[PDB]
């Protein structure tokens, strides 16, 4: 009950902050990155921060397990499962990307 | 362009004297790896009509054990070569008593020129480098492992050790730049030398076909 | 007092150095991890879980034992058999690794 | 360009200066840390990502990583 | 990978790199206005350049700034190219390198109306003011990791991998570009199979497809023992040339008429 | 998306498989320590270097 | 230390060795260079 | 002047077995004491591993020539 | 079976624990150690198994 409140709070951050990205690309703000065009900078900013969102909300929700939980037991066995798995259950799915 | 021209002959010069020191002519440490310094002071450094100009700064390099043996390097100013110019240099070559050489085209010679330098092959041979291709020595290169070539008493014992016909051995065509660069021909092993990860090294051989 | 062990024993290190340096020519960029059939490390550890060494007396081996063992089974294991030089020359660009 | 003015100077090392920071490549993003020794120098400044954990060496360089 | 001290600093790889990136008039071209000026002194536009330097036509191709300066040009070479790459036919008025315009004014001298618009077109496309062909563009990354990094052998003994520039390019010559000064003649590597055969040698290619097979095989971190790579790597090396395991490559081998049907094109090959 | 990847690859990989299996499918080391083909010819004095 | 010595000297003849084969390369060097001159 | 291996092959060796296995299906003289058993392959087993098989490999070189083996001469494996 | 001996790491094992002390006494049950094939530390999983 208080992962969520932990979870809530990241994933605001984390909208206020693509928030503010593009209202700075909206004005013209945001110099294009080395290597890469305006969008796909902007795209590539987009997908880290939510990466980083992402990756937060999975490790809060993992260090707040218990050691008699049953999704922590086959993971760290090994016998089948992963961290993501319990991150996406629990955490957050994440970006639901196509091509 | 007058810099850029004098940089590629010092490279071409620094590679043919590379390759006949590989092949195993005799050749002075100091033109093997002589700086640029010297190469402007020595010819004059204004190709752009001027004293290093092509067909003079030639070099006439005979074998270690056979002395007896020249191959000459030279480097004809026509950009696309002809037969005129292969037939001339022919007849001054028949003179002395050489027979291989090393011609250094500015482009791709035309077919009819390559018609004439086979014909020649049996009594005097004759072999083409862009110089494009001897900007860079590819011996060096990391890929290209070190060859060594054989003799004809070494590759007949090899044959008889593994009682292993000659024709089973791998091929490898003559027109590979590392085969022009030796000058190996038809009918001629070589030996290779890799650095194996799981063996240390690991020797092989390719037979010329 | 004996001076053949000593030069023996430096002979020993010359060529661990002349190895030392083959395997930085062949293998750049320092890659400790490599793959050879027999684990050494395994077979000495076995050897010393079953004749009990308890490595805090003093052992009584003497080197020299150590370097003929080994120059011997140097010799015993054979890949290119044949007393050609060029046989004997295969066999230890072969065994070259290993040994 | 050396003859030019020193308005026009400036103007032309700046765009050069652009052009070459925007001629570079977006280095590959991690979590550093010192808590990982890399195999392959010895060195103990390195990268990590969460995904299994991916190991990129920070100075040397070694890749690896652990389940 | 760079050679000479451009490796360490960036200020002297961005000239390297623009000398290995191909371009064009077009890539420094912003407009391109074609005008009936009758007298060269006239000049119809109010530009103060004509009568300085002194055919009823002229094309006034004006270049960007930006774009020169990040590729490091002058008015001059590009004159000078322009005039030798079409003979002495024409003559172009370059302009100094001081004005906030940067203009410039073909002419020719010795149907003609489409002249130069098939002119201004041909070379707009393909004039190659520094660089190769092929190449289109290249990027310039540092190394993250031990793959890429130099690696030299300190007196002290520890190899102390170094973190040099490189570059990274899209397109495939290898010979135009190691005969380039400033580029490392040895690791300069070419990620191709069919390019190096026609460079380097067979062996060579070998040693290539070996490291891009494993490097492909590695990336999802599995592993495969190196035997099983070697001994393929073979086989496709064995007959000197690079046979293809299509059709097309196995049964040209000698192998044996039932061998080549069981793969394929079995009543062709019997 | 991932269900269409996983049917393409399952098409191709086989295909691929295939074409590995058939090029190398004499090969094989002979009593005198050497890898070598139904012709004989040898590609390896040992196996695996 | 008398092995040492003797060494020594003995890359001391191979550096011997390298002058000769300098001075032989020069020897012939003075002739060649009529044959790079005549050739033009 | 043989120069193959001196060690036994698992082919071979599998190969060997079926081949006793079979004879000795077949009503031939065994090599050994049985001590109570009756499947073929079992005695076949039990030959090799007391080196009595009356049987020599011909091991055929790439060039040509060939070597004649012994059960009882080479070192068996497993 | 047998006198097995080998050394492996646990899942949850803390990189930040063989430098500090604590090496060969692992409070969290980490560090498989066999000797004379007979478990003595860490917690068995498919790194060991």
């Amino acid at each position: 009950s208080k992962t969520y409140q932990d979870i809530q709070n990241t994933i605001k951050k984390a909208k206020q902050d693509v928030i503010e990205v593009i209202e700075k690309a909206h004005n013209n703000e945001l110099e294009p990155t080395p290597g890469n065009t305006l969008r796909q900078t902007f795209e590539n900013q987009v997908n880290r921060i939510l990466n980083d969102a992402r990756d937060k909300t999975g490790s809060s929700a993992q260090k707040s397990l218990s050691e008699y939980n049953n999704f922590k037991s086959m993971v760290v066995s090994g016998a089948k499962g992963s961290k993501i798995n319990i991150s996406q259950v629990i955490a957050v799915v994440g970006q639901q990307n196509v091509e | 362009d007058d810099e850029e021209e004098t940089y590629r002959l010092w490279k071409i010069r620094k590679t043919i004297m590379q390759l006949c020191h590989d092949r195993g002519y005799l050749v002075t440490q100091d033109e093997l790896d002589q700086t640029l310094e010297e190469f402007k002071a020595q010819f004059g450094d204004k190709p752009s009509e001027g004293r290093p100009r092509r067909t003079d700064l030639t070099v006439l390099v005979a074998h270690n054990d056979d002395p007896t043996d020249q191959m000459f390097v030279f480097f004809p100013e026509e950009p696309k070569v002809g037969i005129k110019t292969i037939k001339v240099y022919c007849q001054r070559m028949q003179e002395e008593n050489i027979t291989r050489a090393l011609i250094v085209v500015q482009q791709g010679m035309t077919p009819s020129a390559k018609q004439s330098l086979v014909d020649m092959a049996p009594k005097y041979i004759l072999e083409q480098f862009l110089q494009q291709e001897l900007l860079i020595n590819i011996t060096e290169h990391e890929l290209v492992p070190e060859h060594v070539v054989m003799t004809k008493e070494e590759v007949t014992e090899l044959l008889a050790r593994y009682k292993l016909r000659e024709n089973q051995l791998p091929r490898i065509q003559a027109g590979d730049p590392v085969a022009r660069y030796f000058g190996i021909k038809r009918g001629q092993v070589v030996k290779i030398i890799r650095p194996s990860e799981t063996a240390g090294r690991y020797i092989t051989y390719r037979l010329v076909q | 007092s004996n001076a053949h062990i000593q030069n023996e024993l430096e002979r020993e290190f010359e060529r661990m150095r002349e190895d030392r340096e083959v395997l930085r020519v062949i293998f750049p960029t320092g890659d400790s991890k490599v793959v050879l059939p027999c684990n050494l490390l395994r077979m000495i550890w076995n050897a010393q879980k079953i004749f009990h060494i308890n490595p805090r007396l003093p052992s009584d081996l003497h080197p020299i034992k150590v370097v003929e063992g080994v120059k011997e089974l140097s010799k015993k294991l054979v890949i290119v058999n044949g007393d050609d030089p060029l046989s004997r020359q295969a066999q230890e660009n072969a065994t070259l690794l290993f040994n | 360009e050396e003859m030019a003015s020193d308005e026009l100077k400036e103007m032309r090392k700046n765009l050069t200066k652009e052009a070459i920071r925007e001629h570079q490549m977006a280095k590959t993003g991690g979590t550093q840390t010192d808590l990982f020794t890399c195999g392959k120098c010895k060195k103990k400044n390195c990268t990590y990502t969460q995904v299994t954990t991916f190991v990129v060496c920070n100075e040397c360089g070694n890749r690896w990583k652990f389940c | 990978f760079l050679l000479g001290q451009s490796a360490r600093d960036a200020e002297r790889a961005k000239d390297i790199l623009c000398r290995l990136e191909h371009t064009t008039l077009r890539k420094v071209t912003a407009n391109t206005a074609i005008y009936y000026d009758p007298n060269p002194q006239s000049t119809v536009v109010a530009e103060d350049q004509e009568w300085v330097n002194v055919s009823p036509w002229l094309l006034r191709v004006e270049l960007d700034r930006k774009h020169m300066t990040d590729r490091k040009l002058t008015m001059e070479q590009i004159a000078e190219k322009i005039n030798a790459g079409f003979g002495d036919d024409l003559n172009c008025i370059f302009n100094d390198d001081n004005a906030e315009k940067l203009v410039l004014r073909i002419r020719i001298m010795n149907d003609d109306d489409v002249f130069l618009r098939c002119i201004e077109s041909n070379m707009l496309t393909d004039m190659t003011l520094q660089g190769i062909e092929q190449i289109s563009k290249v990027y310039m990354h540092l190394p993250q990791t031990d793959n890429k990094k130099k690696i030299i052998i300190t007196e002290d003994g520890e190899f102390k991998a170094l973190q040099e520039w490189i570059l990274e390019t899209d397109g495939v010559s290898l010979m135009r570009v190691l005969s380039e000064k400033d580029v490392d003649p040895v690791r300069t590597t070419s990620n191709d199979i069919v390019e190096i055969f026609t460079v380097l040698g067979i062996e060579a290619v070998r040693k290539a497809l070996e490291r891009e097979l494993y490097h492909v095989i590695s990336f999802d971190g599995s592993y495969v023992n190196y035997r099983h790579l070697a001994l393929l790597c073979d086989t496709m090396t064995c007959r000197g040339h690079l046979m293809a395991i299509t059709r097309h490559g196995v049964n040209r081998q000698d192998t044996g008429p039932l061998m080549k049907c069981s793969f394929e094109e079995t009543v062709d090959v019997l | 998306e991932g269900l269409i990847d996983t049917a393409v690859k399952t098409a191709e990989t086989g295909y691929i498989q295939r074409r590995l299996i058939k090029s190398m499918e004499s090969v094989m080391v002979k009593y005198d320590a050497t890898v070598r083909n139904s012709i004989n010819q040898v590609v390896q004095l040992r196996y695996g270097e | 230390r008398q092995k040492l010595l003797k060494e020594q000297e003995e890359k001391r003849l191979r550096e011997k060795e390298e002058q000769k084969k300098l001075l032989e390369q020069r020897a012939q060097y003075v002739e060649k260079t009529k044959n790079i001159l005549m050739f033009t | 002047k043989r120069i193959t291996t001196p060690y036994m092959t698992k082919y071979e060796r599998a190969r060997v077995l079926g081949t006793r296995a079979l004879q000795i299906a077949m009503c031939a003289p065994v090599m050994v004491e049985l001590e109570g058993e009756t499947d073929p392959l079992l005695i076949a087993m039990k030959e090799l591993k007391a080196r009595k098989i009356p049987i020599i490999i011909r091991r055929y070189l790439p060039d040509g020539s060939y070597e004649d083996w012994g059960v009882d001469e080479l070192i068996i494996s497993d | 079976p047998g006198h097995i001996n080998c050394i492996r790491t646990h899942s949850t094992h803390p990189d930040d624990e063989d430098s500090g002390p604590y090496k060969h006494i692992s409070p969290g049950d980490t560090k498989v150690v066999v000797e004379n094939g007979e478990l003595i530390m860490g917690i068995l999983c498919k790194k060991s198994l």
